[PDB]
């Protein structure tokens, strides 16, 4: 019992070690990714438009889509000399396994997708959730992104949804289509002159130009097989709001959202982006923002100049 | 499930299982797990005296 | 009660401790009513409750010895000890037994 | 009906009135509303309004709750003349925490939910304990005084109330804060009881008349003397104060001359039926320039409380013993009990304090009920059982319907 | 107030059972009772944990070797009446504990 | 917004200073019975009747 004992004590001040680095974690990750509802009263404060491109800001690109699970950033190291399976005594082997089971992740943080990542990422569900998102996605970069690093592009048959885009100055030139014939005129004889999509990273953000360049697709026309077959190309990201099979035919570019509205996707590397699995599993509790929030934010946004 | 219904056990789980319940026990009345000294079992072995004791004058009188 | 921290379950421990004392204390002064009896049962019912209100005011600004810490603890088992022979005995057990 | 005007409260405590549109959707102003309340600040010379990290600006009713942000204000029961509050909420989200081992989990919840015993409030049970042991000892030598009204009683008693007395004197020069205050107050409470009944014992023979006068008579000065030098728990001993001069009137006629208690009782009826009428005045005239209004407003309420308490108290005990089920007139006593009700029961819901009103609501039910009870045990039978039980139940089960249906 | 109910209710319908199937004494049953009392003071913090319906749960390991890197459980949804909106909580085994205690 | 103004329009345009928080507080502290209450007294009443 003595040597029980002081193994269950030594073991909880192993748990606030934990606790402690969790907590350093949890406020780093809010101030760069505050939720959609607290970026209205946030407009006039310095940290509006402050990521920069220029490859130490590894921030750049990223944008929060919910909460979920994450690692965290203590790194365990495994107990010498185990005994084996018929040796363990059986109160503090229990209490070794589950101790590792639990402290090893770290719950409700902020979740986020990487523009940087992948030429297009299809969204799968009720149309309600996957504009939901797409909104909190347009606000979130306007937000933190000014329009000399990022400008963004609609082509949809249903206007009455994207009216409130007006404000916002991402959505202006040195811009809303109604189809790709329309669109194929006057936007893409620019794009369409050079490249294929590149994924890039923190490092490599240096060299890319500065506006990147964000296509909403809302239109289902078959006409846009021309681009993705191709593969794209760089310095652009498509979303799909439809749900076409030109889009959908690729696990590593699907966001299936469940009735509940909780997202999956296949787990990504918290650090590298890479895929680690190809067997979809859950991925974050959705955040959304309403026509009348977003038009409120982007009134707010549009009062603002360089 | 591992653990439900009514398996085979061992001595080393039998203790094992003891040693559980007096520090959950202890938890609800002192609200701490540090366990310096282990009073719920004096209080325990208080009572087994008591009872021997009077055993022990009771068989006494039949001996008589 | 010392061994329960939560605030209402250490006064109601305290608290039964005390009430056995008063209770006692009222029925050995009206059956059998008498001078001396009414006398010494009054003082009992307010210098013991006054004993309290002066050790609990007293003893969290003190020290103590371990040596007197130990033997408080102590004086909790010597009192469980004598219960279980001391009710039989009130019961007649060894007494009727010895006498079949 | 296209606008409303209201009173905005902004930062710090600045009102302004302002006129409101009546069926825009409430999120729609908040906005310019918060530029407008600064601009003002701001001419006005004083420090405007500001965000902390994170959180947003909400319009919230004068106790804070918010109002739904896509609802119109006239869909919300927000009328003309009333007033609203801009206010900064801050941001709840963080991380969760979990604990799996079953022991240590129900130790730290355990210890964040709940309050843990300590000094302070040992001394205020032992002080409490003190109280309810001296009234047990006066109460047996009280109890000896009917049979043998001799000198142990007084003597016995007179060195007791000296003792709690003395140790309360110590404690009210010494007290520094409302805790230490409590402890004495509790000390001091229970040194009028045993020095009532040390007073009335001292008058020898058959106790009675005589006895009685002096009791009260102490009760009464003792607790209006307490009051004045100790100016706090006004209302247990305002109540006691009434209860004492009163009975000491009483106790001072049947010991000369009285020929019925019913005219004694009667009297006392009478007494606090003008005693009822004059209460609100009793305590009007008995109760940095702001401080002067706010401390009359409690004072004065707190002796309105004591008087319609101590009122109840006679009439209650009076009535019950009024209403005898076999002398004379059975029936006079009974209607007179209903009229007295009635009035108890129109009137106590014309005041403005709820325990006020609630008490002298309570004091009626009580009447009856206690009436009804008396009428069942004296004259006794198994249809009077069977038809007070009716009587009895569906009393205060109809009063409760009238106000749930 | 209803745990308070039930044992007293229990204890007294053993007494008075006793008293109806057999005379005995009144100071026996008093007594008795007595007993009962001292050795359910030493039960009441283990017998409370029980009717709280806290579980030990104790096994060797499965009949297995540890997997240090399962996949945690899924956290769970909650809502609130105007809170409409849904956040998660998290572990389902973890909320248990804080009611349970 | 777009008004129309009447030639009887006049507008107070005065301002009060009082700390919001003794006033959310005092409402809160002291106010008159609500209905809500009322249930449970007589709940209460009828409970001790039986």
């Amino acid at each position: 019992d003595a040597m029980r004992a002081q193994f269950m004590l030594m073991l909880d001040m192993l748990r606030e070690t934990a606790q402690e680095s969790a907590d350093s974690m949890d406020a780093n990750y809010r101030w760069f990714h505050p939720a959609p509802n607290t970026l209205a009263a946030a407009v006039g404060s310095p940290r509006m438009w402050e990521r920069k491109p220029d490859g130490k800001d590894l921030n750049f690109g990223v944008v929060r889509v919910g909460v979920g699970m994450t690692r965290p950033e203590v790194t365990w190291g495994e107990p010498q000399n185990m005994p084996t399976d018929i040796e363990l005594e059986p109160v503090t082997g229990k209490a070794l396994q589950e101790f590792g089971r639990y402290q090893s992740v770290v719950y409700n943080l902020p979740k986020m997708v990487s523009l940087l990542v992948e030429p297009w990422y299809a969204l799968v569900g009720e149309r309600e959730q996957v504009l939901g998102l797409m909104r909190a996605i347009i606000c979130q970069l306007a937000f933190s992104h000014g329009p000399d690093h990022v400008q963004m592009i609609v082509v949809s048959s249903d206007l009455d949804q994207w009216d409130w885009v007006k404000w916002l100055p991402h959505f202006g030139d040195s811009m809303v289509y109604t189809s790709v014939r329309e669109f194929a005129a006057e936007q893409a004889e620019l794009f369409a002159g050079r490249g294929s999509f590149t994924p890039r990273h923190a490092s490599s953000s240096a060299q890319t130009p500065t506006p990147h360049t964000v296509i909403i697709a809302d239109v289902d026309d078959p006409q846009w097989e021309y681009v993705i077959s191709a593969e794209g190309v760089d310095g652009v990201t498509f979303f799909d709001l439809t749900g076409s099979s030109m889009w959908t035919d690729i696990p590593e570019r699907k966001l299936q959202f469940d009735k509940t509205g909780v997202i999956e996707a296949l787990p990504r590397d918290r650090d590298t982006w890479m895929v680690i699995d190809d067997k979809a599993w859950f991925f974050a509790l959705t955040d959304q923002v309403s026509i009348a929030e977003a038009e409120e934010f982007a009134q707010k946004l549009a009062q603002w100049r360089l | 499930g591992s653990g439900y219904g009514l398996g085979l056990s061992t001595r080393t789980q039998v203790t094992g299982y003891q040693f559980l319940a007096r520090r959950t026990a202890m938890a609800l009345t002192r609200w701490r797990v540090r366990m310096e000294i282990e009073p719920g079992r004096r209080q325990t072995l208080a009572v087994v005296a008591s009872v021997s004791a009077a055993l022990v004058i009771c068989l006494g009188a039949l001996l008589w | 009660g010392r061994s329960y921290v939560d605030r209402w379950q250490s006064i109601t421990l305290a608290g039964t401790a005390v009430i056995i004392a008063a209770a006692v204390c009222v029925r050995y002064a009206l059956e059998l009513s008498s001078p001396l009896a009414v006398s010494i049962v009054a003082a009992i019912l307010v210098l013991l409750p006054a004993a309290g209100m002066a050790a609990a005011a007293h003893v969290p600004h003190t020290i103590y010895s371990p040596l007197f810490r130990k033997f408080v603890e102590w004086i909790e088992y010597l009192c469980l000890m004598p219960i279980f022979p001391l009710a039989l005995w009130l019961m007649n057990v060894y007494a009727a037994i010895r006498y079949r | 009906p296209q606008a409303v005007v209201v009173g905005v409260m902004a930062g710090e405590g600045v009102q302004i009135g302002v006129l409101l549109d009546a069926n825009a959707p409430v999120s729609v102003m908040t906005d310019p509303l918060l530029k407008v309340v600064n601009s003002r600040l701001r001419e006005l010379g004083e420090a405007p309004l500001e965000a902390t990290g994170r959180g947003r600006w909400a319009l919230c009713l004068v106790d804070g709750a918010p109002l739904r942000a896509t609802q119109s204000l006239t869909e919300q029961d927000v009328y003309d003349g009333d007033r609203l509050w801009i206010r900064f909420i801050a941001d709840t989200e963080r991380r969760s925490q979990v604990i799996e081992h079953i022991s240590t989990a129900v130790a730290s919840d355990l210890s964040k939910r709940f309050a843990r015993i300590d000094p302070i409030v040992a001394v205020q049970v032992g002080a409490s304990m003190v109280a309810t042991g001296v009234v047990l000892a006066t109460g047996v030598l009280g109890w000896w005084r009917w049979h043998h009204n001799t000198w142990l009683t007084t003597i016995y008693t007179a060195v007791i109330g000296v003792l709690v007395l003395a140790v309360a004197m110590l404690l009210l020069m010494r007290a520094k804060t409302d805790a230490d205050r409590r402890v004495a107050d509790i000390m001091l409470m229970s040194a009028i009881m045993p020095v009532t009944v040390a007073a009335a014992a001292a008058p020898p023979g058959p106790v009675g008349s005589p006895q009685a006068v002096l009791g009260f008579g102490v009760l009464t000065v003792a607790a209006a003397l307490a009051l004045r030098f100790t100016g706090r728990r006004l209302g247990i001993y305002t109540t006691i104060v009434i209860i004492g001069a009163l009975t000491m009137l009483a106790a001072l006629a049947r010991m000369v001359a009285a020929t019925s208690a019913v005219t004694l009782l009667s009297s006392l009826l009478l007494i606090c039926v003008v005693a009822y009428h004059a209460a609100p005045a009793l305590s009007r005239r008995l109760a940095s320039s702001v401080r002067d209004v706010l401390l009359q407003a409690e004072r004065a309420r707190s002796f309105l409380s004591g008087l319609l308490t101590g009122l109840g108290v006679m009439v209650v005990v009076c009535m019950t013993s009024l209403c005898d089920p076999h002398t004379g007139q059975r029936w006079l006593p009974l209607i007179l009990a209903g009229f007295t009700s009635g009035f108890l029961l129109l009137r106590g819901r014309s005041y403005v304090d709820r325990w006020q009103s609630i008490t002298l609501a309570g004091t009626a039910v009580i009447i009856a009920a206690a009436v009804c009870v008396r009428y069942a045990l004296e004259l006794s039978s198994p249809l009077a059982v069977s038809i007070v039980a009716a009587i009895l139940v569906l009393l205060p089960a109809a009063g409760m319907a009238a106000a749930a249906h | 107030i209803y745990t308070t109910i039930v044992i007293i209710g229990a204890l007294t319908m053993l007494a008075a059972l006793a008293r109806m199937v057999a005379a005995t004494s009144a100071v026996t049953l008093l007594s008795s009772l007595l007993l009962i009392c001292v050795v359910a003071y030493h039960a009441a913090p283990a017998l409370s944990r029980r009717l709280a319906g806290i579980r030990l749960p104790v096994f060797p390991s499965a009949t297995s070797r540890w997997v240090f890197e399962a996949r945690p459980d899924l956290p769970t949804t909650v809502v609130v009446s105007g809170g409409s909106a849904p956040v998660l909580e998290g572990p389902s085994s973890v909320r248990d504990v804080l009611l349970q205690a």
